[PDB]
């Protein structure tokens, strides 16, 4: 179970942020299981960002549902998180991982750092 | 809705130690899914616990917790200097899933 | 030739309560053995059989239906019980055999916000009688007059969903619910338990 994270390392203030989770292993399109995107700020706590279902259900983080958007792509195993309006104080390691219920996240892959300047 | 973890815990190698996480209101309903991270610098977080007490395979069994009313405990034995990390909680709300703040441990020597 | 039960329990989707899922099970050795470690098993009762002589019977018409309900509407699964699920959704007859089968299935069927997949049933005119099933999603007038498809007032859509999440207590949570009706009589039987000539 592995899973890869790829995409712009620097990103512009007012620009579009788009990160790529690949991913191998298992297939997403089982009961109960998904992927979904946990950013950290420097010095702070995890943040949830977005989560997508095996189904094509969308969730996102109550604060940022109106910037964050998430597809998948079961044909060549993708997932893709795209944040709009960049702030330069959104600068974070970004984090794709794999989404059950028992367990919140599991095989978290090494994440991407992201810097807005 | 805020999880609330102390800011460090320290102790001596070969003791004890206990990292709580204590729920701040009843958003959590059951608060029956409590899962516990280990994140290295550099690291991707590691889960150890998960469903309150449940381990994962490939996991020591100096790692277990419990709960107690609406707060989790994350119980360390035989406390060794490899285990210096940020530890997290996390959880279900009514809408969305939350993380704590993040306890660092610190192994006296 | 064992008897594909895999296919009933073990299925990766079920079906809303509204439009329960029944397949014919047939030509078959069906042991009973198998299907006692899909969960805590928190539900297994039998009308009219014991549970612990499935395997000694041999059975002349099988069916499994299958449909998701909350934990605390499994007690309307029943002979003789009224409520919302036997009466609008799922009906058994007074004179039912069989064995019914459920068990917690919240790992699989909640969802972080809510998962709203599951119809059932709200408003209907008359009752169901044993074994109906009421597809129709036609709008429901409950004024004397014809609101035409028109969600206004004393006028409402049939169906609503469940929305499960893994912060419900029990009771709240989804359950998966298998009903195995059994023929037991002087007609010539094909599903028989796994016993030696
Ligand atoms: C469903 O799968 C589990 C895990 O392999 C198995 O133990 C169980 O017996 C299966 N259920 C049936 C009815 O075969």
């Amino acid at each position: 179970i592995t899973l890869k994270e790829s995409g712009p390392t620097l990103v512009k203030p007012t620009q579009t942020l788009t990160l790529t989770c690949t991913f191998s292993g298992f297939s997403v399109t089982t009961s109960g299981v998904g992927v979904g995107w946990i950013r950290q700020p420097p010095g702070k706590a995890l943040e949830y960002l977005a989560l997508i279902y095996w189904d094509d259900d969308k969730r996102y983080s109550t604060s940022l549902k109106s910037r964050l958007t998430i597809t998948k792509d079961t044909s060549k195993n993708q997932v893709v998180l795209t944040m709009t309006n960049m702030d330069p104080v959104d600068t974070a390691t970004y984090y794709c991982a794999r989404h059950t219920i028992p367990s919140i996240f599991d095989y978290w892959g090494q994440g991407i750092l992201v810097t807005v300047s | 809705p805020v999880l609330t973890q102390p800011a460090s815990v320290s102790g001596s190698p070969g003791q004890s130690i206990t990292i709580s996480c204590t729920a701040t209101s009843s958003d959590v309903g059951n608060y029956n899914y409590v899962s516990w991270y280990q994140h290295h610098p550099g690291k991707a977080p590691k889960l150890m616990i998960y469903e309150v007490s449940n381990r994962p395979s490939g996991v020591s069994n100096r790692f277990s917790g419990s709960k107690s009313g609406n707060t989790a405990s994350l119980t360390i034995s035989g406390l060794q200097a490899e285990d210096e990390a940020d530890y997290y909680c996390s959880s279900y709300t009514s809408s969305s899933l939350l993380f704590g703040g993040g306890t660092k441990l610190t192994v006296l020597g | 030739n064992l008897c594909p039960f895999d296919e009933v329990f073990n299925a990766t989707r079920f079906a809303s309560v509204y439009a329960w899922n029944r397949k014919r099970i047939s030509n078959c050795v069906a042991d009973y053995s198998v299907l006692y470690n899909l969960a805590p098993f928190f539900t297994f009762k039998c009308y009219g059989v014991s549970p612990t002589k499935l395997n000694d019977l041999c059975f002349t018409n099988v069916y499994a239906d299958s449909f998701v309900i909350r934990g605390d509407e499994v007690r309307q699964i029943a002979p003789g019980q009224t409520g919302n699920i036997a009466d609008y959704n799922y009906k058994l007859p007074d004179d039912f055999t069989g064995c019914v089968i459920a068990w917690n299935s919240n790992k699989l069927d909640s969802k972080v916000s809510g998962n709203y997949n599951y119809l059932y049933r709200l408003f209907r005119k008359s009752n169901l009688k044993p074994f109906e099933r009421d597809i129709s999603t036609e709008i429901y007038q409950a004024g004397n007059k014809p609101c035409n498809g028109v969600a206004g007032f004393n006028c409402y859509f049939p169906l609503r969903s469940y929305s499960f999440r893994p912060t419900y207590g029990v009771g709240h949570q989804p359950y998966r619910v298998v009903v195995l009706s059994f023929e037991l009589l002087h007609a010539p039987a094909t599903v028989c338990g796994p016993k030696k000539s």
